[PDB]
């Protein structure tokens, strides 16, 4: 079966064949999968912060003012390509050299990780250069494809330079520091997930990202301390501070929030014997 | 124009005897700072391939991963070309589903090959937007990847002449001239080619 041809024939697209993607109800019929999955989400909600929230103007913000160090940063800057490909923003839309001069690297732990949603075109590329100015290694992609069962078949393809259609977003994973899967277990729990999200692309003028990606990011780093920069109103949630321009309330206070971390807490999430003998490792040298 | 085909080392062959081509396609062995039960080029074999001869004006398709996508991007740029696309083969089992388990990346399970999309010059005669960037199809290797792919680039480039580098037999089709070192001898059809082979090597 030629799902590319059956794509020209029909306009499903070809993500729309691949069985069993929901998170939900993914491993309905593995329980020891499910269980491993279930028991992290529990250890992640016992040990989640309420959430917290500051509406900023980042790009006249010092962003020093947030603080203690971020183990995780998620970073979903608000590009032109979203609204003009998919229609007009009520916000003010980044550019690549706005989004490179952002100082992350000031507010970013010594050992810790980013996750940057990049889009489809010229942002592969640039937010590659962005990594590198704030110290990070590209380490993976993950790639948000979007299915069109309810509405076949071929749509926008707005890039001058694009010669397929383009279906799929990008979100680059970052390492900074020292990190080693062999010895660093109490920091991260290694191929629990996979680089791939797949849902139904969203109605028209809703520009938010799937969801999962904060469970890939909750269930790779045990760090507690998650900062998700653009988030709105609607993407707030336990275990994260959200800051952004659009949103219309604050409750983050710096002290109160490294509270939540300091002595007798952790920043990690710490594990248990159940996780750490479901979870995949490596075998004996 | 049927499958031609030439059993050699690409570091080595002298390339300039093919002409210019539509499209070019290459799977080369990476070099990805790992032990693989095959040989690679170096990153400095990868540079230093004649590809910008091969072509004034049209595609490249470079698959790529891990160091390699950055590398990758590195090679198109010292190639000549601009990257404008980035298709995936997403990757499923016999029952079209996501191989979730096993350790398959280094911190992330992986489920896609990657492919990057170059142009070079001012090309002329292609359809856009015919086809998606995603590509769906059951793994039998990541090396072996998907014949979709030449009906693709045939939508996107119909009828011109296109190179396959890194290629084995089973990649030789209508239309591409495949080079690689586990082809079965050298076999040519186009006479323009066949007489500068034979020009240059007697
Ligand atoms: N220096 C070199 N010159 C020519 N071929 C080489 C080479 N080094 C490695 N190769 C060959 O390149 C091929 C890459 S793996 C082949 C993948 C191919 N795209 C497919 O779809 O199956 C292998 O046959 C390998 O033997």
């Amino acid at each position: 079966n030629d799902y590319c041809q059956h794509f020209v024939d029909t306009g499903h697209r070809p993500q729309n064949f691949i069985r069993d993607v929901g998170l939900a109800d993914r491993f309905e019929e593995y329980p020891k999968l499910r269980e491993l999955i279930r028991l992290k989400d529990e250890l992640i909600a016992k040990s989640n912060t309420p959430p917290m929230y500051l509406q900023a103007d980042i790009e006249a913000f010092d962003i020093r003012e947030l603080t203690p160090k971020f183990d995780v940063i998620l970073l979903e800057p608000p590009l032109e390509e979203y609204y003009r490909e998919t229609i007009t923003a009520n916000e003010k839309c980044w550019t690549w050299d706005d989004i490179m001069k952002l100082e992350i690297d000031e507010i970013a732990a010594p050992r810790s990780f980013i996750f940057l949603w990049c889009g489809s075109g010229e942002g592969l590329d640039l937010g590659r250069v962005c990594l590198r100015k704030w110290g990070y290694r590209r380490c993976e992609d993950i790639c948000w494809i979007k299915t069109n069962k309810n509405n076949p078949g071929k749509t926008k393809t707005l890039d001058p330079k694009a010669v397929f259609q383009r279906t799929k977003e990008h979100c680059l994973m970052g390492i900074k520091g020292t990190v080693k899967r062999s010895t660093d277990g109490d920091f991260i729990h290694a191929n629990v997930d996979i680089d791939l999200i797949i849902t139904e692309e969203p109605e028209i003028g809703n520009i938010e990202k799937p969801v999962e990606i904060f469970h890939i990011i909750e269930h790779f780093c045990l760090g507690r301390r998650r900062l998700h920069l653009f988030g709105r109103d609607s993407t707030i949630r336990p275990g994260w501070l959200t800051v952004g321009p659009t949103l219309t309330n604050s409750n983050y206070n710096a002290e109160t929030y490294a509270s939540y971390f300091s002595a007798p807490n952790s920043y990690l999430t710490g594990c248990t014997e159940e996780i750490e003998r479901l979870r995949p490792k490596s075998p004996p040298p | 124009f049927p499958p031609q085909w030439i059993c050699c080392d690409i570091r080595y062959l002298d390339v300039s005897i093919l002409g210019k081509f539509a499209v070019v396609m290459a799977d080369p062995p990476w070099d990805i700072h790992m032990e693989l039960p095959y040989g690679t080029l170096t990153d400095d074999e990868m540079r230093r391939l004649n590809i910008p001869v091969l072509q004034d004006d049209g595609f490249l398709f470079l698959w790529v991963t891990g160091r390699a996508m950055e590398l990758g991007r590195e090679c198109l740029n010292l190639w000549g070309y601009e990257r404008v696309d980035e298709i995936i083969w997403v990757k499923t089992n016999q029952l079209q589903r996501i191989i979730r388990t096993g350790r398959t990346g280094h911190w992330l399970n992986h489920g896609k090959e990657h492919c990057l999309v170059g142009v070079k010059g001012n090309p002329q005669g292609f359809n856009q937007g015919l086809d998606c960037d995603v590509i769906v199809a059951e793994v039998r290797s990541t090396s072996h990847k998907p014949d979709e792919i030449y009906g693709m680039i045939e939508r996107l480039s119909p009828g011109t002449r296109k190179i396959e580098l890194f290629g084995r037999p089973h990649n030789v089709q209508p239309n591409w001239i495949t080079l690689g070192n586990q082809l079965d001898g050298i076999h040519l059809l186009d006479p323009d080619v066949v007489a500068r082979f034979k020009q240059r090597y007697p």
